[PDB]
This record gives structure tokens, C-alpha cells and sequence, in this order.
């Protein structure tokens, strides 16, 4: 019913800005569940949460990453995107979009396939 | 739309609504100029023009002869605020100097923005069609004093032109000078559009109001200033929707009863109704006459809203073990009922009632059990509770369930008093 | 930012008692989450609140305990139940840190 | 009509009523075809036809821009159920495929029974008078683009024909696309008769509805689907009276106060209102907006009714020594009032109030005593309680009296809390 | 107008009003004679006269097919009394002998005072314009049976003449034979003036009613007797204002909360509303639908009033140390709200709310403190309580202050139960 | 004001079916008191109640006689009738119609004159 | 169906204390009725509920008692007070059985 | 804002009737405060209250002077007057009109200048 | 009609403790009033209820006491505070009698 599908540029040059996007099929963002959240999984460590946005526009971001993330949501096109600046070598990982399980106030129930950008030379 | 069935209190919270709140009143002044109608007479027996003249003159003269239960608290305060604001601005306008200033402002145009001596700025409109007709066509048509002229076109045109004036007089006289809503004679669609575009707010609010102008009309109303010379002066107190696209949700509940030793112990959440968020402020709109839904947007009035604490949202999660004094009714007599929700329906039926769900295809699908039960709209179309058929809604959205032992079943109720109409959940259970 | 100690990996046969433990530095109360991730796949939400079972999940995944002891248990291991199982904390955002990950493989 | 004055609780039960309950909603679909009106224009200055064209076009475009307190619980549930059913069927019809199917069904006739894709069967009616006029007379009358034609008959006929359309637009726009009641423009008498005859019920119910069709109209309402092309599509949600000629009764009460040592102890039964019987099921209709009497028959809505236990009828006999938790309000402040009954009137007046009964012949007949008192309609015409004249009813029926020491006087009230708003009679007296 | 801010209970009493109370009902009987319309037919296809004839005949035939929470208690009793009196007089008139007597009385005049067999005297009016038209002009215009006559004047005159009849039929059919208010078609201004002058009361009351006749119309209503032959017989139950220029006052309150140790203890006076004095009798009018103000005079209904003890006025002075059981609601959850008063406004805001007053000149004037606060209208124009703007009234009058330690702050509240909906002030504080 | 008057055939042949009727003058059945009840008094024993009907249509019948009684009421003509089948020698007695005194739920307050059928040979 | 024991008949003079007793097998509570029948006349309802006095009945007919003792008493006998007095039970319909009848005659 | 100004005849012949009047400027009687009260101050003793009237018409008078005082109010002209009969030698003093301070039910807050009638010979 | 005993006059210097007493025969509760009158001028309302201070009055005028003792005190005497001070009773109208008057003059 609900399928989150990541989209963006598969080829991102080094030192550029990190752009990501997600989409929802079989459902709506504007009144979906809410908390359209984002995730990344760096090689070496585990999973890390960056930030999220709400169906209205409230935007929470990681304390030790909120200085660069600007997570936006678009209720018309039904897609919430990501914008990460100051990319480094440690920011090469698998990034996931997901949907939240509003039990108390937030939990993860839906995840995307995962958009990976590969650097070969 | 996301609906979560909270099985702890047999309640469902449906979130995903975009607020449309009214933040202020915008005053529009009309001068329904009638013309020198009282000076004209008919002296050749009955006629169509005579009847219309008599109707108009009677209308004019009779116009001269005129002028904690949070839900109750909130609607009373809202009506008081609306009437007080309307009457205050009407008082400011009722001054002869103010009326003369308004007329002078409108003397050379049909719309001007006048700053009243009381410090408030109000738009003004001149409805001069009736006066222009009465002065240029009717007055020279009925010369000498003969109203039985051969031209029926003139009589029919007079009827059409004075339709608006007679309707306004009807509304004001019937309601004693204060209408409950804006008829299409008080303010037409074009005039409402102009008043919306002139509103002191932002582009998004203006556009949403341009789209929902008939909701604006529903929420507005009018007032009669008085009759000055031969001109009816009245004003329309329009609503300003200064907030749009903000979170809101609605809470519904049904008696969560639980049998033990043949006795029951029921509860019902008294904090039902609409809620909305506004820049870190949660506002409760508890009275049932000011919050209307239209699709995904919910229209409400901020004067009818109570500023509730933020923390109050914790009763939707851990009502039992929250420190906020959540409100609930209490008793010991079971009540079997169906509390329809936006996307589903809560079904309560206990000893002596039979429940069953079904659809138009097959009458009967299954026999529901005893206790509170969430019936999804995607599951069925109708539900019965004893020869009483309730039809579910067909709105689309994901339904959720929050497992948890119901409070009614997990706590020992207070022995005395059990029946409490509206109390903190502490007093009833686990006292 | 915060480090927790847990077994790197564990092995057993089908039908064995599989138990996992997720430690926290501050406080979790009941805002703990459980995820299962297969190699090359996104994590799967199984338990939210550390005691509520997500709809459509086999009954084997269960979590009990009171006071100061909490842990995830897998009673009836299945062939499709070999993967890494993280944990998440939703107490006090925006501090939401997953676990390092626990991997279960057959012996 | 049999009225029994139960002196135990200063209450009177009036039985002998024949139920008329609404069991379902019957949906009727209308396509108020307007015609190709937006393509026509007037280009020779003002005219009667120009004004009527402008009114119609504005109406069309503005139409495009649109869309345990048991009494409170029950009326809220009733309004929720009605609006939910109407909105659900409107949603099923709002599909383009469904609208096209409806139009195709109605393409060759003026009435057809279409089965919607949602599984429900709804009647359909085509109000094509306005479209036929606009297409065959108006369109060929205003050729070239001249609306100032010499024929006034055409303008008056246009006014009459678009009366219904303009009234419907007025109602929907004023109420924001949902009217509160069925005007005569939504559905005429003949159309209502056809919809009644097409109802899925039995001959007796159909005949009773044929007789009380204006009550049907009062209890019905309408809804706007939308504007498709140049056709206004709306539906009427009629009430199905599937039950007729069943027992019903009404309960009334007045403060039963009793003085002792200068202090009082009052009580008032909170289980007042209408009741009805349905095949071993007793249904309470506690909210005051859905139960209307017409002679011997009482019309009520089953969605606004609460399924109460049978046993609840024992509070009318041995309220004091019954095991059913009978509901009563309580207090210690006397209230003097007259609670008019269907055939009589309960008169309560205590320290500081003077009572007296009389008639039009002789002003004063006698001076009533202190305490609750049953005044028969056959005895007198009016009763006074301090410069306040109440006129009794002149309905014919036998009045009875059930002697018994009043509970208020025969029991020692609870010391604290005394003022209870709505509680079981156990808590107040003989606790 | 004198307003005194009683700081003991965060309430304001505004006195200086002159009563206008309704003491009785005056019945007026109308015979809307339609004429021999059912015997006429049209047999040359569609026409304006045909449409008007069909409308009239359908109207006629469908007409043949028709016919202690003190606020709740009082409004229910008022509606019951009004409907009972109307139905009783309608029953007395519905007799064939009584109808024949009325017609014979009105046979040679247009207004006569007939004494009914039931002993009551009722005025009678004959609305014979429609019948005279239908008999002298319409009947001889449509001869043979041709309704497509060349004269459009006749059709337009027919429309105008039957406007009143069709409107009356619309109102009665829509409301099922009982209208809620007197439209201008039920009784015109001249007829209302005659009925006012014929009222059995004194010169002062008659003059005040002559001045406030549209308020009279607002408070009146009508009822349909039946259709006898070809004549619609209905009656209007007008209100008798037998008392004028008597003292009255209004009470308003806001939550008087007081913080201590982080917990609060609020109270709210439940005895709010209108009061009036009548020859040593104080009458409470607690329900919110019958007491309307117009300047200095307050219009209310005596059937909706409760005869309260005199002593009850002592709660406005020493509510704390008075022996009268003053009514107050109670709780422990703060509510921040603005309770607008006739000349000022009570502002309550506590932990988590920001207050501020201002005017149109300067947005912000000052930041209000925590607790209840009286804002004078002469001081400011508007007040804010969190993005919520309330505009004060601009009525002129002297404002007073009655210093005194608030009860909420000076007494230790009852530990259990704290939340009481409507109780004596004794139970809550200083128990 | 209220007078119950029995009516029927005074001559009833043996082995036939028992038919009885009652009427109310100065009052209404449809909304009378209710419980238009019936009674018979066999010689030898005392009085015996057969059954009754209500103003709406509820019909209670004696447990040891309900197998044959069909008591009907007619709110239009204002008469409630009786129909007794399988008449025997023991069914020769005086039969009474009556009206009920709705105190608790039922008591007798009005009785008829009594319709007797005499068998002579 | 049920048999009760009571005096066949009783005699006394005008103004004597006349007492009657009506026995029941199951239970009566307060649904007991009293009827007076003259020879060749229908019975007359005098008391309903065994304690309520029907409107228009002389005050002499009265019934008191509490617990397990119940009885009808006639204090002031009158010349028109000689007839047979039955009793009826309305507990649990359709079981409504009159009494055998008690007759009072002058000595 | 509010100024009470006494008015009347400065020359009053002995044995005649005592007439007095008061007025309010910058305010209204009809809805003023209420209790338009009257006062006199006889030489020798102190001040003495005679009676008052209300904005509607209620009129309270001194127990030991109410047999002669008829205090009236006129809401149209905005003046409440006094009428004292049976004047004597002991009734020669300074008479004051005043307005009441509706605290509990009555207190004095406004007074007039004082109208004195002088007898010289 | 009723006579009360109080000092005829009192004298003191600026800044002295000025105390007044007003006696009543029946009862006053809290419906006592205080007025100050200069020679050839109307009285001035200063205290209503014997404890409430009229708006716009210097704080020196004050009245305290509980039980059976009541009195008016003037702590900070001022040059414009020399005049006669009456008292009034509004208990039970139409009995409203002013005091004989107390006059304060400089020594
Ligand atoms: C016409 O009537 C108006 C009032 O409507 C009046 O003021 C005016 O003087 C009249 N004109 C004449 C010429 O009498
Ligand atoms: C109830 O839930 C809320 C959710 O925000 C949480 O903050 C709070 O601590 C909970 N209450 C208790 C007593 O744990
Ligand atoms: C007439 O107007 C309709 C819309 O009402 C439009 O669809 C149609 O194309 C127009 N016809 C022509 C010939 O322009
Ligand atoms: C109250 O009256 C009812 C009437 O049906 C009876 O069944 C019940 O037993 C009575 N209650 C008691 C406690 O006797
Ligand atoms: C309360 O005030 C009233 C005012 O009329 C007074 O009569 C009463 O004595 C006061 N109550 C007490 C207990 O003193």
C-alpha cells in the first residue's frame, strides 16, 4: 500500500553538496502518518538518524548534524527531500528514507530501498 | 488521514487536518440608498407599482422602528465577543459626524477605506443601484402621482431592484436588527471577493479565503446601524482567517465498560472534540457549533477556543499513568452505542444487546463480541446494535491499533461517588 | 556518541532460545524499538515500545521484564530469522541513536 | 391518552402513543440541469434578461467555489451518523464514472433506479425543466447577443423557471453545501410522494408516510455533490420510517421538595423524555431535538435513541425499592416551578411563593397548598405561581393518581455531597 | 449603566437595566381565504398563469396533508408552555362550530373580537385579498379554461397576491405546521400594530410595544389550524409585555484561580445570567435563549424565569460569609479566558499564558500580571491572551471596584471531590 | 363515562367455536387505559382470566388456556373481541370483558354486564 | 390449579368488624386485588395493590399489615355491604387466579 | 464629571410646604448610580437622612419622617426632587442632595453645594 | 432619634495620631461610612464599609479593628486635614442617620 522509493543523482562528485529525496506511493504525505524521517548507515558503525519533517512543516534535526541539514517536505508532490552540505569521506554510506510509527510520538515502521552513490576511478 | 484506535480508553484520534482559524473581524459598511421614495404617492387605485411602493415604504418605516462545561463557556464567550465587537463598531459608526464622514468618503466613489474616529479602519461600500433607479427611472415614470402606468417592464424592474432591499429589511426586522448569517442580499459574491482581497493578512490566507468564500459567508453576519434620511446603513462583520495549514486532530470516545461479578464500571472521555497547534500553543475548541470540517481542512473560531496546556496531548498516549488531570465521565450503568469515527466506528454493546456487522452485498458478516470494538471502514459498510443500522464512512486512510489493557478493566473504580459527570480520571479509578 | 556493550554475534540451531540485550546510557522507559536487517536490506520494525508487537510479525519475537532488566527473546528460531538486530532509543529527541548491531548466524 | 400522576416522585407518565421511528436513510439523486448558460452574453446595456442571466451565472460560478449526559451523546451521535451517511454516499457519487453512469441511466427517462458501485441502491431524478427552457426558449430568444428583447413574458418565465435553481444555490451557499432541511425547491411534493412510494418498506409504513410526508420533509435534508459541466448534481437523504404503531410514553417531573427543621431536600428525575417499545427492546430518546408529537403518534429517530434495559420501566412503579439504578438530580435549595404535562400540570411552590388556580370564567378558584400538586386539565384552565400565569392543555383523557409517601419526604438525604447533577437515586437518599 | 467589579469572586454585576417582561399570550386568528381555485383548470399547454395556478393548488393540497441545570429546565418549560397554549387554543378553534362562529363574526367586517366557547377572548382578522382577487379578477380572466391569456399584468398580479399565501404554506410545511417565528407574511406591520393596540394591558406597555413591535414579532410565532373548504385558517400567538421599566441586572464571572505549591484551586460562579425585580419578587432567567438586551431595556420571558428568593442578592456582596447557598463550579485545572462584560472585561491567565492590552493607536500598552484582572473599556480597546485578540465594548458608564481577598485564595479547597460541576459554595471551600 | 357492553350470539350450538366481543362507550380503546381484558366464571369454581390485548397489539394469554385463545383488539371500531376454540361442557359459564387498572402494571377496575348463552332442549 | 383455605361464609350485624383473608401459594408482594360481587352482578374493584383505595370507595374498606400477615378489614358494615368478596393475584402473568369467594350475610 | 446642583425657591414663607430639587450634569439619572438621596443638616444636631429614590422608582423614606416626605425622580429631565410638608421651626437647616456609592447596597459618594433658605425680618 | 456619645472636638499638631470613634445603637456590621466636611463645604466620602478606602484618598485615613472595637485613625495629619468628620449607618434603611459630627482644630 505504502512504498517509499528514494530518488536522486547516482553520481555525485566529491566535495559537492549532498542531495536526497523520497516519495510515497499508495498514500499521501500531506496527511500520511507524519514525521517523514531520514536515515544513513555509514560503513564501520551502524545506523544514524539525521532529521525529519512533519506534514505541516515542523523540522527536527540531529544535534550533532543539524548545522548542515535542511529537511523539507512538499505536501503537493507528496515527497520530502534532504539537503546535506559539507560532505566528507565519512559521509559515504547508504541513506534511507522512512515513515514513523506514531506510537508515543515517533517510531519507525516503513523504510525505503536505499539510494547509494558509488565512487569508482 | 491517520486514525489510531487507542484500545486503552475505547477512543480514536484522527490526525492529518490542516487548520483554518479565524483570528479577527473585518468590518464592511454598506449604505443601501433607497431614494426619495416617501415623497411619492399613488392616486388612481390599485396597481403593481402601487403595491411595490407600499411595500417599500412600509419596509422603510418599520425599519425606523427597530433598534467547568468548556463547550458552554466557549460558545457563550464566542457569541459575546462577536456581538460586542459588532455593537461597538456600530456605535462608533452611529455618530452623525461619523456617518457624514463615511458618506463624504463614498460620495465620489463606490468603495473607500475610511479610518474611524475610534481608531479602527473599516472598508465601506455604496449599494446605490436602488437609489439610482428610484431617482432616474421610477421618479420620472410616476409623475403627477399615477402609479397605474401602462409599462409592466417598469413594475417588474422595480420588483427586481427592490428585491435586495426588501430581503434585507425582512432579515433585520425578523431578527430584530441583527441577522445570524450573511444572506446573498447583505453582501453579494463580488463584494465578498473584494472584501476578502482587501483583508489585512497574507497572500496564502487571502488565496485560501478566495477559495472558501462561501465558508466565509457562513461564518459571517451583519448588523443594522439605523435609518438616516432615506438610506439604510448596515455593516457586515466578516471573519479574518489569519492562520492556515496548521496541525489539528479530533478525539472520539465510547463507553469503555467492563463487567465483573455482574456489576459494571464504565468510563467516557469528556475531553472530546477538536484541537489545533499554533506556534507552540495548543488550543481546545470544545463547543459543537464553531468547528466544521471540509475535506482535509478544519475551520474553527479562535474566540471559541480555550488555550490548553501542551502536556494535555499526553492523555492520548498514557491517560492512565500521565500526570495531566485527564477528564472523564464515570458511572456504573452500561450504555450500548456506536460512536462513529472519521475512518471507522467504535462499537460498544454489553449484556442485553446484540451486535453484528455487514455490507450491502451480504446482510450479515459476523456477530461482534461483548465489549468495545473497532470496526474499520475498509472492513465493512454498516453495523447493527439491535434493529439500528449505522453506516460507516468511506474516507480513505490508514487505521492503527494501540494495544493496552483498558483502564476501565485494569483499575478498581471508586465506590462512592461512582457517577461523576466531568471529573479528573484520578478521582474515578485508582483513587 | 554513547557506547553500549553487547555481544558481537551469537550462533545457535533452529528452535533455540535466542535472547538479545540492548543497553542505554541515559534512560529509555518504554520508547525502545527493535529492528531486524538482513544483508543488503533495510531494517524491519518488529517491536515498538519494547513490548508492543507490530502487526504482521510472528509471535516468536517477544519482550518481557520489569524493574531494571529488559531483553528481547526469540523462542522459535526460523530459517529466515538470521540477520543483524539493532535497537533504537526515542527518549528525548533529537537524540535517537541505533545500536551497534547484533548478528545471529547458524553454527 | 392515559396519564398517571405518580405522587411518589412528583412525576407523571403519559402513555397511549403510537410510535413512528426512522430506521434508515433513502438517498435520492437530482441533476438540476442548467444548460449552456455561460456561453451567452448581453451586449446592449441593462435589461431584465441581462439581470436574470447575471444572477444565474453568478449562482453557478459561486456554486463551483463551494465544497453521562445522554441527550448530548444521543443528538451528537445522530448528527454524526446523518452527516457521515450523506457524505459517504456523496463520495460514492462524486466519481466521474459514477456520475456518467447516473446520467446515462437518466438519459432516456426522468427517473431510474441505479445500483451504485459501492453496493447501495439509490433513486435518481432529473430536474430538466430549467435546462429545457434555457436550451429551447432562452437560447433562441437571446440570439446575436441582445438581452433587451421586447418580450417581457420571456423574462418573467425565466424568473419563474430559475426560481428553483436560485433558491437551491442560495440554500447551499448559505449553509456551505449542506442544507439543514428539505426546502420545497430541493424536492417538490410530487417528487417526495414518488420517493416515498419507492421506499423499501411495507404497505403500512408507506401509507403512514404518504399521510405525513411534510413531517418526512421536516426530518430530511440535502447535500451538494458538485458542479459538473453545466449541471448542478445534489442528493436528498430522506428518512425511512420502517416502524409504525408501537407503544410509547413520556415522563415529566418537578422538584419533589420536603421541608424539615427549616431545611429542604429536593429531588428531580433525570430520566425524563420519550420512550418506545420495539419487539422486546425499549429505546430511550433523551435529546430534545428529534422527538416530535403529532396528536397520538410520536415521531422519533432511532439513531438518536439509546437501547435501555427493559427493567428500566420499574422506576415508574417502585423507584424507591427497585434494583434498577434510577437517575435523579438532587439538592437542598427549593425550586418553585410548574411542569406542564400532556393532560395536566405539576405545581411545586414552597416557602416564599404563592400558588392559585383559576379559569377564564372566574379569575381565582382556590389557593393551592405547599408541596407538589397535580392539577387536572378538566379541573381548571390556568394556574399561577406568583404573577406568572400558566395555561393548561385541553387534551382529553383519563387522569389517575398513585398514592404513596414521596421519596423526598420518606428518606433521609445524604449529608455530603447533597447537590448531585445526575446520579443514581441510591446515592442521594437512603445511602 | 453602573458596573461593579467584585474582586472577591472575579465577577462583575452590571445594573441599570429596565425590564420588559412577557406576562401572557395574545391570540390572533387569521382566515387566509384562497377562493375557488381548485375548480379552475388550464387546457392550452404551459403558461405563466398555469404555473401559478399549479403552484397554488399544490400548496393547498399539501397543506391539507399536514397536521439542577436551571437553564435547561427553564427553556424546556418555556417551550412546553408556549406550544401547549398554542395547541390548546388551536384545539378550541378547530371545532366546526367554533370555525363557523368565527367566520360569521368576520363575515361582515375584517376584524372582530370573538369570545370562544372555551371562555377565552381572541382577536380575529380576515386576509381576504387573495380570495377577492381569485374571485373577481382571476376567475373571470381565466374563463372557458384558457390560462394563456395575453395579459401579463394579470399573471404578475397573481404572483404578487399569492406571494403571502405561498410563503405561509412554505413556512408551515417546512416546519410541519408550526413556525418558529412570525414572518412578515403571517402578520404584517399594520396588523401587528392593531393587535398591539387591542392588547389587554395599560397605556405604558402598549406604547413601549408600539415602539418595539419588531421585538414583539421576533418573540412571537404562529400555528396552523387546518384547511376548511378553500380557506387556510391559522393563528398567531403574540407576546404580552405586561411589565415595563423595572430593575434588572446581569452577572458575569471568570475562573478565579490561585496557585500554591504548584497546584491551583479554581472556582466559577454558576449563578450567572439575568435577574429582574417585580414587586418584591426576584426572578431568575437562567437559560440563554430568552433574554435579549436592546440598549438600556432587557427583554425576557416570564415563563422561562425561576422565582428565586430575595436573599439570593447577598451572593453579590458577601458570597463567602452569606447564609444563602451560592452556586459555584469548582476544579483544580486552571482555565485562561477573557469573560467580556457589558462595560469592561475580566482577564484570567495563569502559568503558560501571556496577557497584554492595547488599542488601535499603539498595538501594545502593557503586559498584564498573573491572576484575574479588570480591564476598563475607557482604559483600552482590545486585549490579547496568546495570539487571541478580544475587542472591548464602547458602552459608557461608571466602573467600580470592591476590594476583598478572593475566596479562591483565602480558603482551603475541599480535597475530594474537587471537580464539582454545580454545587453550593460551602461544599467546595471552607468545607 | 366508560361502559363495557358484551355482544355476540346468544345461541351457540354445541361443539362449535366460542366467539365473544366487547365495546367501550364514553371512551376510546386505541388510547383507553389498555389491557382490554377478558374473564369467565364457570359454575362450580370461581372466576378465571383467559387473556388480554393492549392498545397497540401485545397479547398475553393464560398458560393453561393460551393454546386456543386468540384475543384481538380493533382501535378503529373501539372493540376488542375473543375467539375460543374446542368448546366443551366445562366451558359453559358467564364470560366478562373488563378494563385494567394500570397501578403497577395491571388491575381490574371496569367490568361488563356479562353475556350468557343458554342451552335449552 | 392452586387451592387456598378460607372461611366459606361469615355473618354479623351492621357496624361489626368484618375481616377477610386471601391466601396465595407462590407470592403476591403487592399485586393483590379485591373485588366485591353482589348476586347477579359483576365484581367491583375496591383495592388495588392490597393497600391502595380505588377512587370513590367508602373509607371503611381498608387493608393494613406488614411482614407475613395480610388481611382485608371492614370496620363499619353497611346494609349495601353484603356480598361475596373475591381476591386476585397479578404476580407473574398469565397466572391470574381469583379466589374461591367469601360471602357475608346477616345473622 | 458629575455635579449635583440644588435648585428651588430661596424665599419660602413660614408655615408653607417644603420643596426641593436636585440635578446631575455630566451624567444620567435614569441609569446613573441610583439611590438619588437627600439630606438635611439642622443647626444644633448633625446630619439627617430623609429618603431616596431609585432609577426605576423604588422610594425609601425615614421611619420618623416618612409620614410627610414624597421623594420623586424624573428619568427624562434627569432630576430627582423633594416634597416636605408640615414645616416647623426645627426644619430650618441646610438640605443636601447626594448620590450613593453602591458598595454593599448604599453609601454616599457625591454631594451637592447646598440650598439654604434665609428668613430675615 | 438615636443618641451616641463621642468627643465634641479634639486638637493636636501636624503629624499626630488622630483617632475618631463613631458609636451606634443597633448594629452596623460593615455598612459604616466616613465623611469629612470643611466649613461651608459638602462632606467628602473617604471610607465605605469602614475598611474600604475610596479611590483618590490619602493612605493616612485608615480603619482597623475586629470583634467589638472599631475606630477611625489619622496617622499623618496634614494642614488640609482640619474639619468635622461625621459617620453614617446604612444598616436597615430607611434608617440612615449621620453622626453629630467631630471637629479637629490645631492647638
Ligand atoms: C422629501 O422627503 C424627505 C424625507 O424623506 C424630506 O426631508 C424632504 O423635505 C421632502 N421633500 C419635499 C420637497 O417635501
Ligand atoms: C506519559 O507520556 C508522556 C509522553 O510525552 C511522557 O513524557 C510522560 O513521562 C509519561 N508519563 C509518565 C508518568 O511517565
Ligand atoms: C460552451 O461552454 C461550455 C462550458 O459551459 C464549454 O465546454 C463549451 O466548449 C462551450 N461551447 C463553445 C462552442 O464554445
Ligand atoms: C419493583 O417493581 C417491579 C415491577 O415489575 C417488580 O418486578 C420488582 O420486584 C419490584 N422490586 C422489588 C425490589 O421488589
Ligand atoms: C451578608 O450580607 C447581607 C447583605 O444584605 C447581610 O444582610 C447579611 O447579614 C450578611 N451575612 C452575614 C452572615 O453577616
Amino acid at each position: 500500500q505504502v512504498q517509499l522509493q528514494e530518488s536522486g543523482s547516482g553520481l555525485v562528485k566529491p566535495s559537492q553538496t549532498l542531495s536526497l529525496t523520497c516519495a510515497v506511493s499508495g498514500g499521501s504525505i500531506s496527511s500520511g502518518d507524519s514525521s517523514w524521517s531520514w536515515i544513513r548507515q555509514p560503513p564501520g558503525k551502524g545506523l544514524e538518524w539525521i532529521g525529519h519533517v512533519y506534514e505541516s512543516g515542523n523540522t527536527y534535526y540531529d544535534p550533532s548534524l543539524q548545522s548542515r541539514v535542511t529537511i523539507s517536505v512538499d505536501r503537493s508532490r507528496n515527497q520530502f527531500s534532504l539537503k546535506l552540505t559539507s560532505v566528507t569521506v565519512a559521509d559515504t554510506a547508504v541513506y534511507y528514507c522512512a515513515r514513523e510509527g506514531n506510537y508515543g510520538w515517533d517510531y519507525f515502521d516503513y523504510w525505503g530501498q536505499g539510494t547509494l552513490v558509488t565512487v569508482s576511478s | 488521514l491517520k486514525e489510531s484506535y487507542l484500545e486503552e480508553s475505547c477512543s480514536t484520534i484522527t490526525e492529518g487536518y490542516l487548520s483554518v482559524l479565524r483570528t479577527g473581524w473585518y468590518t464592511n459598511v454598506f449604505t443601501l440608498e433607497v431614494g426619495d421614495v416617501e415623497n411619492l404617492t399613488c392616486a388612481d387605485g390599485p396597481s403593481l407599482i402601487k403595491t411595490e411602493l407600499d411595500l417599500t415604504k412600509s419596509a422603510l418605516r418599520e425599519l425606523r422602528t427597530c433598534s467547568f462545561v468548556l463547550g458552554a463557556i466557549a460558545c457563550g464567550v464566542a457569541t459575546a465577543a462577536a456581538v460586542t465587537a459588532g455593537v461597538a463598531i456600530a456605535k462608533c459608526i452611529r455618530l452623525e459626524s461619523e456617518v457624514t464622514a463615511i458618506k463624504n468618503c463614498l460620495k465620489k466613489t463606490n468603495e473607500c477605506v475610511s479610518t474611524l474616529g475610534c481608531g479602527v479602519r473599516v472598508l465601506a461600500t455604496a449599494v446605490r443601484e436602488l437609489k439610482d433607479f428610484v431617482s432616474k427611472n421610477l421618479t420620472r415614470a410616476i409623475n403627477k402621482n399615477k402609479c397605474d402606468i401602462p409599462d409592466l417592464k417598469m413594475a417588474v424592474s422595480f420588483s427586481q431592484f427592490n428585491r435586495r432591499f426588501l430581503n434585507v429589511v425582512r432579515q433585520f426586522s425578523d431578527n430584530a436588527g441583527i441577522t445570524p448569517a450573511i444572506s446573498k442580499d447583505l453582501m453579494t459574491d463580488a463584494e465578498l471577493a473584494r472584501a476578502i482581497s482587501n483583508m489585512p493578512t497574507s497572500a496564502g490566507q487571502i488565496k485560501l479565503m478566495l477559495e472558501n468564500r462561501c465558508m466565509v459567508r457562513r461564518k459571517g453576519f451583519g448588523i443594522l446601524i439605523g435609518v438616516y434620511g432615506s438610506s439604510v446603513i448596515y455593516m457586515v462583520q466578516l471573519p479574518i482567517f489569519g492562520v492556515i495549514d496548521t496541525p489539528c486532530w479530533i478525539v472520539k470516545a465510547a463507553p469503555s465498560c467492563s463487567e465483573k461479578k455482574g456489576n459494571y464500571a464504565c468510563l467516557l472521555r469528556e475531553d472530546q472534540g477538536w484541537y489545533c497547534q499554533n506556534a507552540g500553543s495548543t488550543v481546545y475548541y470544545p463547543c459543537e457549533k464553531d468547528c466544521e470540517t471540509r475535506g482535509d481542512h478544519v475551520f474553527c473560531d479562535t474566540a471559541a477556543g480555550i488555550n490548553v496546556a501542551e502536556q494535555s496531548k499526553e492523555c492520548n498516549i498514557n491517560i492512565s499513568t500521565t500526570n495531566y488531570p485527564c477528564k472523564v465521565s464515570c458511572g456504573r450503568h452500561p450504555i450500548s452505542m456506536v460512536a462513529l469515527s472519521p475512518l471507522g466506528a467504535l462499537v460498544a454493546c454489553y449484556k442485553g444487546v446484540s451486535c453484528s456487522i455487514g455490507s450491502n452485498r451480504v446482510g450479515i458478516i459476523k456477530q461482534l463480541n461483548k465489549g468495545c470494538s473497532y470496526i474499520t471502514n475498509q472492513d465493512a459498510d454498516t453495523v447493527t446494535i439491535d434493529n439500528t443500522v449505522y453506516q460507516l464512512s468511506k474516507v480513505e486512510g490508514e487505521q492503527h491499533v494501540i494495544k493496552g489493557r483498558p483502564v476501565s478493566s485494569s483499575f478498581d473504580p471508586v465506590k462512592f461517588p461512582q457517577d461523576q459527570f466531568n471529573v479528573a480520571l484520578d478521582q474515578c479509578f485508582e483513587s | 556518541d554513547i557506547q553500549m556493550t553487547s555481544p558481537f554475534s551469537l550462533s545457535a540451531s533452529v528452535g533455540d532460545r535466542v535472547t538479545i540485550t540492548c543497553r542505554a546510557s541515559q534512560s529509555i522507559n518504554s520508547y525502545l524499538n527493535w529492528y531486524q536487517q538482513k544483508p543488503g536490506k533495510a531494517p524491519r520494525l518488529l517491536i515498538y515500545a519494547a513490548s508492543s508487537l507490530q502487526s504482521g510479525v510472528p509471535s516468536r519475537f517477544r519482550g518481557s521484564g520489569s524493574g531494571t532488566d529488559f531483553a528481547l527473546t526469540i523462542s522459535s528460531l526460523q530459517p529466515e530469522d538470521f540477520a543483524t538486530y539493532y535497537c533504537q532509543q526515542s527518549y528525548r529527541p533529537p537524540s535517537r541513536t541505533f545500536g551497534q548491531g547484533t548478528k545471529v548466524e547458524m553454527k
